[PDB]
């Protein structure tokens, strides 16, 4: 279980906030890149934001993506969106959290 | 011995702020996330610090 | 600060995290914490 | 073919990942009395600019 | 999501079996949310099962 | 592959049916998702903490 990661984020995304999301990976050596993205829930159909982050020994394999939920791109209407998918994708893993 | 957190308390911290530290250690074969956090009061100094005074005191 | 666990440390710090390192936040409720500072 | 399409969609890390974008917009048009805050060298598809 | 087909005739008397799955499954990304929630009983002891 | 199977005691094929080359991969090795809320067995299997 050498190859591991943490993505850490605010407990709640504020609508329209600029949120800074930071990733650390451990036990990699080859410089590789990931994308961190915010996607509609549950369908994951609409990306509210995405950030390419390069991770390297040069960065000590750490970076942050700055991501914002622009208020107009939420569907709004009668039901506010309550939940959203934070996603990470890399050559080595993908996970998403509500 | 590990580098201390030598940092300026930047002006965006002036409302009482918070710090969290962590590492992952891979163990023998099993990883564990280890972390700790602390509260940091930053003394409420404004950014503008607008000073207004009656000159004919 | 502090917590019963890494997960609890993150929750009480007002963070959450994605990891494969054998921890998750989900156990802990979004309770209205009210400690006095 | 369903293997390629559905599983590469669902589990992208499981396949050879062309992660760097292949296509971009031109730079955003300037406004009357206004500009873009996140000016940059490339503008991937679906990117927002403010 | 489930994909399913039908036996046009069974095998019998030692003919070749159908030899293939009658139903396949594919992982989706769902469109709706789960409306199922725990209907925790009023008074009976809830076993951990 | 075996072109012609050895038959009626004809000599079996001799040597390995495989050979291996080093490379540079285009694809990355997928990592374990750990047990999260579940108990982790030392092997890496996960079970209910109950």
């Amino acid at each position: 279980q050498e190859q591991t990661y943490v993505i850490s984020a605010p407990k709640i995304f504020r609508v329209g906030a600029s949120e800074n999301i930071v990733i650390q990976v451990y036990g990699y050596t080859e410089a590789f890149d990931a994308t961190i993205s915010i996607k509609s829930y549950p369908d994951k159909k609409f990306s509210y934001s995405s950030g390419h982050v390069h991770l390297s020994s040069e960065n000590k394999f750490q970076n942050s993506a700055i991501l914002t939920i622009q208020p107009k791109q939420l569907p709004g209407g009668q039901n506010p969106v309550s939940y959203v998918y934070l996603e990470v994708v890399s050559k080595h893993f993908s996970k998403s959290k509500r | 011995s590990y580098q201390s957190i030598n940092i300026p308390v930047t002006q965006n911290m002036v409302p009482s702020s918070r710090l969290l530290v962590y590492y992952i250690v891979t163990g023998e074969q099993t990883a564990e996330l280890v972390s700790d956090s602390v509260w940091l009061n930053i003394e409420e100094k404004c950014g503008n610090q607008l000073q207004v005074h009656l000159s004919p005191d | 600060g502090g917590g019963l666990n890494n997960a609890n440390v993150f929750h009480l710090a007002g963070l959450t995290f994605l990891t494969n390192a054998n921890a998750d936040d989900s156990q802990e409720n979004d309770e209205p914490c009210k400690e006095i500072l | 073919d369903e293997e390629l399409e559905h599983l590469r969609l669902l589990e992208p890390h499981c396949f050879p990942l062309s992660l760097v974008p292949t296509e971009f917009c031109p730079s955003p048009p300037a406004l009357k009395d206004g500009f873009v805050q996140d000016e940059g060298t490339m503008f991937p598809v679906g990117k927002n600019v403010v | 999501q489930s994909k399913v087909r039908s036996v046009l005739r069974p095998s019998q008397f030692g003919g070749q079996p159908c030899t293939a799955p009658l139903v396949a499954f594919q992982p989706c990304i769902p469109s709706k949310l789960c409306k199922i929630e725990e209907a925790d009983c009023k008074n009976k002891f809830r076993c951990d099962s | 592959s075996v072109a012609v199977y050895g038959q009626y005691g004809g000599q079996p094929c001799v040597g390995n049916a495989f050979e291996t080359q080093s490379c540079e991969p285009t694809r990355g090795c997928p990592t374990e998702e750990g047990c999260g809320e579940r108990f982790r067995c030392f092997s890496g299997q996960c079970i209910s903490k109950s």
